[PDB]
RNA sequence: GGUACGGCGGCCAUAGCGGGGGGGCCACACCCGGUCUCAUUUCGAACCCGGAAGUUAAGCCCCCCAGCGAUCCCGGUUGUACUGCCCUCCGAGAGGGGGCGGGAAGCCGGGGACGCCGCCGGCCA
RNA sequence: CUCAGGCGGGUCAGGAAUCCGCCGUAGAGUGCAAGGGCAAAAGCCGGCCUGACUGGACCCGUAACAGAGGCGGGUCCAGCCCCGAAAGGGUGGCCUAGCGAACCCCUGUGCCUCCCCGGUGGGGGCCAGGGAUGACAGAAAAGCUACCCUGGGGAUAACAGAGUCGUCUCGGGCGAGAGCCCAUAUCGACCCCGAGGCUUGCUACCUCGCUGUCGGCUCUUCCCAUCCUGGCCCUGCAGCAGGGGCCAAGGGUGGGGGUGUUCACCCAUUAAAGGGGAACGUGAGCUGGGUUUAGACCGUCGUGAGACAGGUCGGAUGCUAUCUACCGGGGGUGUUGGCCGCCUGAGGGGAAGGUGCCCCUAGUACGAGAGGAACAGGGUGCCGCGGCCUCUGGUCUACCGG
RNA sequence: CACAGGUCCCAGCUAGCCCGAAAGGGUUUGUACUGGGGCCGACGCCUGCCCAGUGCCGGUAUGUGAAGCCCGGGUACAACCGGGUGAAGCACCGGUAAACGGCGGGGGUAACUAUAACCCUCUUAAGGUAGCGAAAUUCCUUGUCGGUUAAAUGCCGACCUGCAUGAAUGGCGUAACGAGGUCCCCGCUGUCCCCGGCCGGGGCCCGGCGAAACCUCUGCCUGGCGCGCAUGCCAGGGACC
RNA sequence: CCGACACAGGUGCCCCUGGGUGAGAAGCCUAAGGCGUGUCGGGGGAAACCCGGCCGAGGGAACUCGGCAAACUGGCCCCG
RNA sequence: CAGUUCGCUCCCGUGACCCCGGGCUAGGGGUGAAAGGCCAAUCGAGGCCGGAGAUAGCUGGUUCCCGCCGAAUCAUCCCGCAGGAUGGCCUCCCCGGAGGUAGGCGGUGGGGUAGAGCACUGAUUGGAGGUGCAGGGGGCGAAAGCCCCCGGCCUCCUGUCAAACUCCGAACCCACCGCCGCCGUAGAUGGGGGGAGUAGGGUGGCGGUGUAAGCCGUCCACCGAGAGGGGAACAACCCAGACCGGGGUUAAGGCCCCAAAGUGCCGGCUAAGUGUUACUCCAAAGGGUGUCCCGGGCCUUAGACAGGUCGAGGUCCGGGGCCCCGAAAAUGGACGGGGCUCAAGC
RNA sequence: AGGGAAACCGACAUGCCCGCAGCCGGGCUUAUGCCCGGUGAGGGGCGGGGUGCGAAAGCGCCCGGAGUCACGGCCGCGAG
RNA sequence: AUAGGAGGGUGCGGCCCGAAAGGAAUGAGCCUCCCCGAAGGAAACCGCGGCGACGCGGGAGUACGAGGGGAGGGGACCGG
C-alpha cells in the first residue's frame, strides 16, 4: 500500500529526544545568532514546534542567506535545485 | 503436521509479538523442569546445536517425553534434573490454501517453535558420577528427534569441560 | 587582599539519591504578630505586610563516603559478535572461507567520580 | 497548583463514599487511532477575552532528486484588537487525518458595463463566502447471448509439456511400548531425515494466422518399488500352510454382470489373474457411448431475456504420401582383368520355448490326533512358435445331377 | 409444433382488434351459433387454499397534480414573484388467481418398550388438499426391501427421508397409434470364440489423354543445451547409390 | 434446357403401353421399337489390401454403449 | 457424378395428398402447423450501388551507402492498466565566461540497521523470602472470626525472547568545508531553442512474501543494444569491449588422445571408476576395528590386553582428511567422448 | 507602449556597480604566451519609472528602439 | 556410387580457361648474393644453485625478425 509523505511520516525516532534530555533544552541554542554566509547544521528540535522545517532536511548544513523575523532563512542544495527554508535558530547549529 | 524441513531453517525474521499477531495457538510443551531441581549434582550434560535452527514444540514435547521416561526408569525422581533452557517463541504459519492459490497468501499461525543460534544448549540433565552413561543415553535419545546435528558435552559444577576426562575413566 | 556570605548565570547526574562531622562579624534562614497592601473555593497553611524575643534543630555554607543511579580510564573476554570491496576457495543445502579495510554490546577485575566554570555585590582588611 | 498507583492512620464507612501524613520521572492526563512532545506545563483549577478577523509578500509539502491544477502548512509587513506589571504571546485545536476542478446557481460588498444619446426596470463583469462530484486530479447510466460476429492476445485460464513437491506413492533414523519373560517373529505411537514424478495442487516459462478430448478396440516397446513361475534368509517356521525380507524383468498375468466409464464392486476358473512410463503411447488406424455448440423436456434460481462443474432424448470424424521411418521386391558401382560353381561366418535376430495337472515315492517323513510333504523316476493338458494336406471339416461361379 | 376438445377475455357496429404521415383501409359481400385476443390440449375421474405483492378492472369523498384563466404585488408597458380554480395520472378504497405467482419454519408428547400425530408456543395472504413420488424432477445415491442373473451403477414392483412433485405454465390413468428412449424372453444368425474359401470391380503391368492439393532450403539416430518434445546445434552411433 | 461441363442432380415421367407367370402398371423372361455413346482400351491363378456379393463345421450375443449389421419368418387355403 | 449425390434399409401412399400455368404479400418489412425457420448456393434483419478511402488505443508492411554520438521499460495524472500527458534518460545548434566534483584524505554534524541487552512495553521455566492480599479449597466458630493448602501481588536467584521493545550500538551512508587527484578559456558548471525514442524488461546479489517454483521492490554489474577467446554446446558465468593490412607477447584457462601445449617434479591420500564439475546441473538424517593422522586419561616392555602362566604395547574418549553403506524408472548412452589406478583422481 | 474584466490611466533616447571579448600602459618570456592595472560594446545586477490590486507598505506584468518580408528544412494540430 | 550439415567464411592445393579492357621483353613467376632494421628474440659450449622438473651469469640483445634498399642469372608468366 503506497502512503503519500506528510510531514510526521516515519518520524518515530528522528523525532524523538533522549529520556535524560526530556524537557526545555537550554536557552543558549534559544538565542544564538548567525551571521550572512555562516554554514550552519540542521539539528530539529522536536519540543519546540514552531519554525520547523520538513523533517526530511534534518541532519543537512546549510548557509544563512538572510533573517526574516525571528527565523532565519538558510538555502540547501536538494539535487541540484535550491530550497529555501525559514528555520528558528533553536533548530540549528553553528558549522565547526 | 507438515514436515519440519519447512520450519528448520531460520532465514526469516523473528515472528514472536502476539500483540500484533492474530489467532497464535498456545503452547503444547508446559513442563520445562523434572526430577530434582534443588538437589546437587556433581556433573551436567548439555545438548547443543551444531548450526542453527529452529526446533518446534511437538520434537521439543516428544524428546522431553523420551527422556524424562527413560531418567525416571533408569536413574529415579530424586538423582537427577532435567531441563529444557529453550522456549518456542516463534510463530510458525501457513498459507491457507475453488480456493485461491497464491492470492492474499499470507499464513495464518499453526504452529510454535524455538530458534537456537550455533552451539546453543537444549536441555541439560544434572546427574552424579553412577548415572553418567544414563544421562548420556538420555541426551543422545533426545538429539534423536531434533531436525539438526546435536553434540553432548559433560561439565562440572565450576563450569569446565570434563567430558573427555569422564569418558576415558 | 581575605570571608564554613549573598544575587544573576553557563555546561545540565563524573553534577543525582542516600549518609557522617563542623559553622554562624556580615549575610541567608527558621521564627514572632496580622492594622495597613494582598489571599484562602476554610485555614496569615501558602502568598503578602509589619519585625528581630529566641535558635543554629534544618534550608543554607565547609569537609568526607561509593550503598543505589550515572559515567571516564586501564587489562581480560577479543580483534570475539557484526561488517565494506574482490574472488575459478570450500560446502548437497543452510551457509561458510581467503586477501585488504573497520569494529562492538554485555560481563568480570582495578582505578575515577558526592560537580567544574563566568559576572557582580555585601563584610573585614 | 501537581498527576496515576501504593503504604500507614481515621464515627457510622466495609474491596470501594470523605479526610491527615509519606513514598511517588509521570507508571496519569492531554476530545477521538498510533507515533512523537509536554511537571513552577502543553495536564488540573480560575480571571479576562474572540487573532477561528481584514489587505498582502515569500517559502516548504502532496509531487525527494525532477515537471503541477487544487489543497494543507511555515516565516513575516500593515490595520483593528485580546491577555499581562512587563517581557512576550495570539492568523483556531501541542505536530501529523476529518475532504474536492470547469460550467451554473445563491449570498455579502462596492465599483465597471449593456451597440446614436439620456432616465427607469432588468441583464453582464471584478472581489469574497457557500451548494459536489467517495470511481474522492471530478461521465448522468441495468442485464442475457449455448444464434452470436469482428480485431487481437501464449502480455492470460481449461487439455498437454516445463519448474516445484505442499499433497500423493514408496522408503529410512530412534525406540515408548503390544507380544505369557523378550522392542526389533510381527505391529510399532510421539518425533526426525529422504527418494520417485506414477494423484492432486501451485507458477504462468513454450504453444491461441488451431499441436483434434475421455473411454474402448488394434499394435509395438520400456522400468522395477516382483502378483505367479526360478533360488534363498529370519520366524512366536512340527507337517500342510502362513508372516516378514533378499537376488532375479526370460515368460505369463486370462474370461464374464451392471455402468460411457478409468477406477471400484461382484461371479466362475487360475500358478497368479502386479503397479506404472511411452505428448494421461497410439483418431493423415478405427468406434463415437460420455464431455463441450446449434433442437427439446423436467427441477431449482431470476420480474425478464435467461442460467445451472443438475439430470434427460437427438446431434458430421475430410487425405492422390513430398522427405524420412519400417516391411518385403529389383537395377548398378566398388571390392586393382572377366565368368561359372561350391563354401567360410565377422556381426545382427530368437522365448522358441513357458507353465499347470496326474501316477509313484506315500497315507511315508512330520505330528497326540486330525492332517500330511520332498529328492529321484514316469505320463499328459494349455498357452506360444515354425511347418504340412495322409485323415476330418469348410470353400471349391472347374465339373456332374435335380 | 399443429390438431379436434376444454376454459378465459374484449366487442351491439360510427363496436372490439389492427395498417398508415395522412387520405383512406384489413377483419367486412361480416353482425354474439359472430369477429378478434390468451392458455391448456383426444378420452375417463377430478381441478383444493391464498387478492398481503406485482398486474388488470370499477370508484375516487380527500391530498398532490401542468398549461390556461382569475386575484394581489412589481414593471409609466412586460419579464418576474405570491395565491385561487385545477382534468388525467398517482395516493386511497373495492372486485379479480383456467391473471403473473405462492401454498413455511423450532420443543414435547399416546412410552399398554422405543417411535410416531392427538396436543401448546412464535408465525404469514395461506401453509400443498385429491393424486403421484430415488421420478426425463433425488445432491447424499449404486437410497432400502422384493423379483430378474452364476455374477445387475440396468429394468420392473414397493417404502417415503419429496436437496428442489402436485392439480388447466393442468394432476392422475389410459385402449388404439409411433423409422421416439428403455428392459426382458423364444427363434435366428460369422457380432464373437476364430477366422477360412469363392465371384465381380479397383489395386498391378502395357498403349493413350493428362491434372490438382501442397512446396523457405533441406531432410538418419541416442543423451543433452535451448522460447522448457531438434532431420539441421554439442558429444557420440550408424549409414555405397 | 437450368446447374461454369457431352454434370449419376433438377426441370418432365408431363401424356401412352403387346405375350407368359402372376391379384397386380410388382419381380423375371420375351415381341415391337431403340441401343452397344449411362464411351478409354489390352494383359492376368498378376499378389497384399479396399469396395459390392455367396457360403461356412461345433457353440449361439460369450461381441458391443446398445443384437449395429446380418440372419429367422414370408404368398395362398383351412383350423385356432 | 453432385458447392447435399448414389446404393441398401425404411415411411406416407383418397388425403391436413403430390405437381403445373396465371397472380398477390418486399427488408425492422414479408411469411412462418413456431425450427429464430424461409424470402434466388446469402438471413438473430436479404441483395445492388451510394455515404465511403467510415473508425480502432488492435494485426501486418514501410525501398541506397558510409561517418559521429547514442537511450529507456522509472515517478505523478487520466473509465488509466495492450493507450496518452508532464518529468527522468539521448541527440543537434546557440548564448555566457571561470569555475566544477564521479574518486581519496582530514574535519564539522546527522542517523538507530546488523549485533547485543532487559533499563520502558509486552512475552517466559523453576525456586526462596515478604504480603491476608476483596480471591478459591477444606477443617473451624452463631457469627465476632481463626488454622492451613492453593491462588494473586512485590524482591532476589535461576533458564529463555521481540518486524510493529531499546539503557547501548557498528560497518556504512548523507550534508557542508580545506586539501590531493581529475576535468575546464581548444569554453567546463550553468542557461535558451529544435528533434526524438522510451510507460511489457531479463539474469545476477540483497530485502518482504511463499513448501518451493514463483510474485513484488531494491543494487546498475552483464544480456537487451555487444564482436573475439573459453566453460561440450549456453543471454546472463570467466578473459575481453571491436577502424584496415602485418609482426610479437600475454589474459580466461589448459598441456594422455580427440586438440596447440608435460604420460612434468617433490611429499601425502583414495581402491569407490569414488572422481575425472569454478557457476548456470550435482541427495540427507543416521552409521563404518575401511584406511591416513592429531589431542587428551589409565595400566604401562617377564608390573599391560587376549587365551598364573606366558612376555610387548594395549586399553578408552573427543576430533581432522579421503572413502564405504544408507542410494529404485521407464527408446540404447553419457566424466563432452575414448579412457585413466605411486592416475590421465584428490 | 504597456497595465486592466472594464471604465480608464499612461513609462530610463543611461543615475550607479560588476564585468567577457577587443583596445591602451607596464613586467617576464627567443617567440607564441602568461601576469598586473585602466577603459570596456554586448552580458549580469541595482536604482528609478507606467499600470492592476491595496488605506499604505509591498508584489504581478511592462519600460534605456529591432522589427518585417521571402526561399528552403524540422515539428505540432485538422483534413483520407 | 564409404560419407553429415542453413549449402557459406579464411588459406592454399588439383583440373580447366586466360586476345582486349590489369601488370609485363624498358622484363613475369622463379634462382643466387649484399646492406639497414621496430616490438620481439634463441641455441652449441663453458661456471654455478636446486632432491627435481629446471634456473642463474657469459655467449648476447648475438643468429633470426614486419618491412625498407641494391646487384647478378633466366626469359613468359603473374594478377584474375
Amino acid at each position: 500500500v503506497q502512503k503519500a509523505h506528510s510531514f510526521r511520516r516515519k518520524t518515530r525516532k528522528k523525532l524523538s529526544k533522549h529520556p535524560r534530555r526530556r524537557g526545555l533544552p537550554p536557552l543558549t541554542r534559544f538565542l544564538q545568532e548567525f551571521e550572512v554566509g555562516q554554514r550552519v547544521h540542521i539539528v530539529i528540535e522536536p519540543s519546540y514546534h514552531k519554525g520547523m522545517p520538513d523533517p526530511r532536511f534534518h541532519g543537512r548544513t546549510g548557509t544563512v542567506v538572510g533573517k526574516r523575523g525571528e527565523a532565519y532563512i538558510v538555502e540547501i542544495k536538494d539535487g541540484s535545485k535550491v530550497k529555501t527554508l525559514f528555520i528558528h535558530p533553536v533548530h540549528l547549529r553553528p558549522q565547526k | 503436521l507438515r514436515p519440519a524441513k519447512i520450519d528448520r531453517y531460520v532465514d526469516k525474521p523473528a515472528y514472536t509479538r502476539r500483540e500484533y499477531i492474530r489467532g497464535a495457538p498456545g503452547p503444547k510443551i508446559t513442563i520445562f523442569d523434572m526430577g530434582n531441581p534443588a538437589g546437587d549434582f556433581e556433573f551436567e550434560v548439555s545438548l547443543h546445536t551444531a548450526e542453527p535452527v529452529q526446533i518446534r514444540q511437538n520434537a521439543l514435547e516428544a524428546a522431553r517425553q523420551q527422556v524424562n521416561r527413560y531418567l525416571q526408569k533408569n536413574v529415579g525422581r530424586s538423582n537427577y534434573h532435567f531441563k529444557i533452557r529453550v522456549y518456542p517463541f516463534q510463530v510458525l504459519r501457513e498459507n491457507p490454501m475453488y480456493g485461491n492459490g497464491m492470492r492474499r497468501p499470507f499464513g495464518k499461525p499453526i504452529g510454535l517453535a524455538a530458534r537456537l543460534k550455533k552451539d546453543q544448549k537444549i536441555l541439560s540433565i544434572r546427574v552424579n558420577r553412577q548415572h553418567l552413561k544414563f544421562a548420556i543415553e538420555g541426551a543422545r535419545r533426545a538429539a534423536m528427534k531434533f531436525p539438526c546435528k546435536c553434540y553432548y558435552r559433560i561439565y562440572d559444577k565450576e563450569g569446565n569441560d570434563v567430558t573427555t576426562k569422564i569418558l576415558s575413566q
